[PDB]
């Protein structure tokens, strides 16, 4: 056992957050107290001062800081789990790489997140030559990414294709190592993950008018593959046979930004539910998700206020 | 671009010796000093270590008789062949390894046959090593302490060239802490002796022992030492070396012993026919034979590397310049 | 003193048990509840209610023995 | 206390292990439970009853030896 | 009491056992399942009523001695 | 039993164990699984059958023993 | 069997240690297959005749020990 | 054979020992395997020949005291 | 005290398990709140006040077999 | 002999926990392991060589039993 | 001399359990605060004078063991 | 056959569970840590040897625990 | 030590206790301790003498035991 | 040799805890360091000897039970 070390520290963590009526103030100020706001309230102590690009940048140093060198710290279950977090942000940034390379686009031309995997490691895998010394570069540090590039690798070597049968294949990678660690709620999570992903997928790529079997990720359990062509076909009624699901409100909807704002929501009143969790990782991921969640909203109300934007223009989506 | 067994991977160490870094002596030494105890942990009989030539006889001539090897010097593979040819330093010395250890399990057939020395038959109608003895305490306790006198040998000789890591690298700090333990080490004796002989020591050379305590502690006092605690940790080791030897003879013996239960006994009890019912999983004790021992010279070379990584004598440890001993002793 | 018999020395092993097992099962009750509660009292006098009423719980189970063991002695 | 007894020595060996082997047992349930508990604090304000019957629950186990005790004691 | 009584005490330490050997079963038993409880509630309001069915069932481990206890009894 | 012959008490003993380390094995089987049978509810309501009769599994090692003790139950 | 014989009340326990060892196994081992057990049910009824040649595999360890209980009695 | 002595007892009681132990240690093997095995159906149905020979490695432990038991009725 | 009278031997031994068994559950509850502990001080300076005022719980559980031995010492 | 010394009941009785000892821990090393294979294998099958190859150190334990069982037979 | 009592034995036994149970549970205490610790002045360099003073605490379990055998054996 | 008086069979009982201990300690040891070897192995056919190199370590324990019994043995 | 006698075989028990135990009670405060220390050598390469200086503490365990086991010898 | 007086039973029944204990403490000491370098050295390579070294650390444990086991038989 011992998740209690991390336990006691987020818990202190969680005293840096902020009151709700923040969201809601934000609708009707100024820019000038916008950064106020913000500067009072804690990705602001880092704040780069008076400025839209300011608020995001802090933001992201913000995290940084409180979430990106967390997995270090032992290595158990948990440890992974936060490593898997922080390895979503490598992903994206191995992808623009990719791309970057790819597109006869050199070095300068990126900037990446904060992970696992940081700014050597990048400079590195830019700077490895073929699409063989990436995936190499990724066995660097050895993630389920590595393994997934590498395999990637073996039929094929450039970038489109790299990307898109990666990402479905590190989907998968991600839910074998997940079926090896063993917090139920993130099982359960991952399956519904899997779904999340699964009805946005279908739903973006509706009207391709094909079948499932292109891109149908799996684990799905309100969702199968016929779900899935159904859908993919332009059929909403898919969406309504959502019936007692988590994902109940995606039921009524036609648009995939609605959808959206109903998973988000959905998947954040599940991801809020660990709270107290026994080996942290319930409530880290919550603090997590629900950092997101504010952070989101600190940036929309920023453009709102910044560009001296209508209230209602925020009001729909600062709310869970 | 734009005598000779003794000399012959030492041969290609008198190079690697000529590396430098520092004044202190270099990587090399392993090779030679291994060479004895190596070997000498086989300590068989007709049916465990006498018969590993075949083997080596396999790796000069080869095997038929079940699917493919046809030469070891043309090292075909199922993983990496290259090594293969590489590896004919290790051939010699592996061809090597067995001679010497099927001999001394011939110097203990000795002492398991010949009917005057044990109740053992100078050569039966069976087989040699029959009723078996070494195992018998008394008997036993010699091989056991046998065992005790290398571990003796390595303690010295890792401390010592402490004392030459800051004498040639001239640091003082070095020289201090490797001549310092030393300092300790006429009462460590004195401790062991009062129950070895039960009576030497420890209340004789036990008065000794109190002005024996502070002597150690005068030099790393010098270096001033907050770091002294770590004393207690080092009186691990010693008896480490002991039992790791101690292993390589009892596993040894027990070996031995298991030949009994192989070879002259093992259902019913073992004659002239039912020893060859025996037989029946005589042939497997062999293939089982061959899977431990692959173990036990790895305990060796660990406690070797026990003295050599706390930078006795070897500038890789941890790295740093030289690479993985795993890798380096053998050319 | 004493010179007594084998009842007193087969009672004092099961008053032993009694408190012995008993201690060790708090302890542990304590031990994930206790480490669970650290954050919230840096936060949070209002969980101090919590705090301080919760972590009592576990610990009757060492009173049943040494009741049992105050009659028994002084004869054990 | 007092007088020794062999048969006495008999009963109480079987008395003490109800009464040990629950306390320990009891403390193990309550600390995995009683993790709950405090996680119950964040569920609902509508459970801090139940986090309070679910602390309590295991103990009964001790108590079932002490009265199978009862009968054993007044060996004393 | 007095020898030639051990057989009474034969038969009150195999008593014991029963209950003792169980009770230490209910208790780990008690615990994972206890810890998961919390679950139910937020699950359903309804599943309460299963959380009210999770709760009891280590315990006939325990009441299976008594049983054999009383088939036989009181020869004691 | 009776207060008499000693063996009867004996063979009590032993059997005692075998109801009591049956149940010990029964109790940790169904702290793990019993743990995993909150979820199940939600995973189908029909599944909480599956849940509670996959549950029920372990605990058999005790029942085939009491048909057994009522063969034996007599021959002492 | 009123006293019964000196034989009888030695292998009574002897016995039963092979059946309660074997047993305390057989639910560790339960324990943990039990609570990996519930998605794959969830998944298929279908699979279940392949599931029931799966699962069946701690039971075995408790009769090893009533065959040594019956092989040893028959003696009273 | 025959109602025999209590040294004669005492190796009858042994036989049992034997026995119960190693069906524990098959138990445990089979459990952390067994808890991996419940994908396969998932996992690959290619394995069934993998899965058919993995499941049975443990199971060595328990022949090991037929034999010893084998012996010793043979030399009672 | 000695080769001596039988009692106070007898007496002294049980109450060991008092001191014993508490004792390692005094260690090992300290160990998980502890664990939580240092890392809010590790943060917080501020929380060196509320880390000494938690941690000291566990250590009662030693005491209770030292009581029971104070008062029974030097019957010896 | 058949009835023999004191010696051959008193180290029968210890026999088989020689084998069981070893077989306990022969069980739990196979059973993390064997579980930790199990995509590698899957994937593969020229490694059902390497699997095949992998296991075995631990198993040299049985072996072990019989080499102490053996020189006690022949005493017996 | 050339017996040794009954009496002496009793003192001699327990006191060896004392120091050594106590010991195990200081060493788990170290355990998890070292382990803890080994974040923790990796970051906090600032905790290092805190850190010197904070873990030291939990060897006096061992010392009351001591205490006890200080009494105990010098009667021998 | 050759026997002794109580004495023989007090020393070879004791030997048994040096040898016992080890074993069950070896198991362990590897059971982790070989969970541990695995992915080097899985990763790379080249590296395979490290794998290896990791499993030997405790097994060493099992020949100390033969070392004793051997000096036990031969006076036996 | 010496042959006949009950008394060095008293003394020699408790001798034993105090090794075995505080031996076995250093190595698991080593290792977790040990476990977190991996890490270590990277925190900062500075951090291994931090680990190192860390492993100290529990060690003392060990010692305790030879110095009691000590006090029962030189009794000649 | 033979049958003994009347020390030398307590012995060497007593020596076997002092090497099974500590070796048992090492294995599992060595299962959760052991464990934990693997990680690293499949990244690390560098800090490969220091991993290799940790895994020796407890078995100086071991060593002093032997010894203890020794010193017994000496002047016996």
């Amino acid at each position: 056992d011992d998740f209690a070390y991390l336990n006691a520290r987020v818990r202190v963590r969680r005293g840096t957050l902020l009151k709700e009526s923040f969201f809601q103030e934000a609708l009707d100020l100024s820019f000038a107290d916008f950064l106020r706001l913000l500067s009072e309230t804690v990705y602001g102590g880092e704040l780069a001062g008076q400025g839209l690009p300011d608020v995001d940048r802090a933001v992201l140093r913000t995290q940084a800081k409180l979430v990106g060198d967390l997995p270090r710290l032992v290595t158990g279950e948990a440890r992974e789990a936060v490593r898997l977090l922080l390895l979503r942000n490598d992903l994206h940034n191995l992808q623009a790489l990719l791309r970057a390379k790819a597109t006869g686009r050199p070095f300068e031309e990126v900037l990446l997140l904060p992970g696992t995997l940081r700014e050597e490691v990048w400079r590195q895998a830019y700077e490895a030559q073929d699409p063989a010394g990436m995936a190499q570069v990724l066995a660097v540090p050895g993630h389920p990414l590595a393994r997934a590039l590498r395999a990637v690798l073996r039929e094929t070597q450039d970038l489109a294709r790299v990307e898109a049968l990666l990402a479905k294949r590190f989907f998968e990678d991600v839910a074998k190592a997940a079926k090896g660690l063993d917090q139920p709620a993130l099982r359960d999570y991952l399956a519904l993950e899997v779904d999340a992903e699964n009805l946005r997928t279908a739903f973006k790529l509706q009207g391709s008018g094909l079948a499932p079997d292109a891109f149908f990720l799996k684990g799905g359990r309100f969702v199968d593959r016929v779900r899935f062509a159904r859908l993919m076909e332009g059929d909403y009624a898919v969406l309504d046979e959502l019936s007692g699901t988590p994902f109940s409100g995606l039921s009524g909807v036609r648009d995939l930004k609605a959808l959206e704002r109903g998973l988000r929501c959905v998947l954040l009143k599940e991801a809020k539910k660990g709270v107290q969790d026994p080996l942290g990782v319930g409530l880290v991921l919550a603090y997590v998700k629900e950092r997101e969640w504010e952070a989101v909203r600190l940036r929309l109300l920023a453009r709102r206020a910044y560009f001296g934007l209508p209230r209602a223009q925020v009001e729909e989506e600062v709310v869970c | 671009v734009y005598n000779p067994p003794w000399a012959k991977p030492f041969e290609l160490l008198v190079s690697f010796l000529n590396t430098p870094k520092y004044g202190t002596f270099d990587p090399t030494p392993v090779v030679p000093v291994f060479f004895p105890f190596w070997f000498g942990m086989i300590v068989g009989d007709i049916g465990y270590a006498l018969l590993f030539y075949l083997v080596g006889r396999w790796l000069s001539g080869y095997v038929k008789r079940n699917e493919p090897l046809v030469i070891d010097l043309f090292a075909l593979k199922l993983k990496p062949q290259v090594i293969g040819k590489l590896v004919h330093i290790l051939n010699w010395m592996v061809f090597w390894t067995v001679v010497w250890g099927v001999i001394y399990g011939e110097f203990f057939g000795t002492f398991l046959e010949h009917l005057g020395v044990f109740g053992t038959p100078e050569h039966p109608g069976l087989i040699p090593i029959l009723i078996h003895r070494i195992d018998t305490a008394k008997t036993a306790n010699l091989l056991i302490l046998l065992s005790v006198a290398f571990g003796v040998v390595l303690v010295f000789f890792g401390l010592a060239l402490r004392a030459y890591l800051g004498l040639k690298h001239r640091h003082m700090a070095h020289f201090w802490e490797g001549v310092g333990y030393l300092g300790g080490l006429v009462g460590v004796l004195a401790l062991a002796a009062s129950y070895l002989g039960n009576l030497q020591a420890g209340w004789l050379q036990g008065l000794m022992y109190l002005g024996f305590g502070v002597f150690l502690l005068a030099v790393l006092m010098s270096r001033i030492w907050l770091m002294i605690p770590e004393i207690f940790t080092q009186a691990g080791h010693i008896l480490s070396h002991i039992r790791i030897y101690a292993v390589g003879a009892a596993g040894g013996i027990l070996a031995g012993l298991l030949t009994d239960v192989g070879f002259a006994l093992a259902e019913r009890l073992g004659l002239l026919g039912v020893l060859l019912g025996l037989l029946v999983a005589g042939v497997l004790h062999l293939l089982i034979l061959l899977l431990t021992t692959l173990g036990h010279m790895l305990q060796p070379i660990r406690l070797l590397w026990v003295e050599f990584f706390t930078k006795f004598g070897f500038y890789e440890e941890n790295g740093r310049p030289y690479r993985p001993f795993k890798s380096v002793r053998e050319a | 003193a004493a010179s007594g018999g084998l009842d007193r020395g087969l009672i004092a092993v099961g008053m032993g048990l009694a408190v012995g097992l008993a201690a060790l099962g708090t302890g542990v009750a304590q031990a994930r509840i206790g480490a669970a509660g650290v954050g919230a009292i840096a936060e949070d006098r209002s969980n101090f209610g919590t705090a301080l009423i919760f972590l009592l719980l576990p610990e009757t189970l060492v009173i049943f023995g040494l009741l049992i063991a105050f009659i028994l002695n002084g004869r054990l």
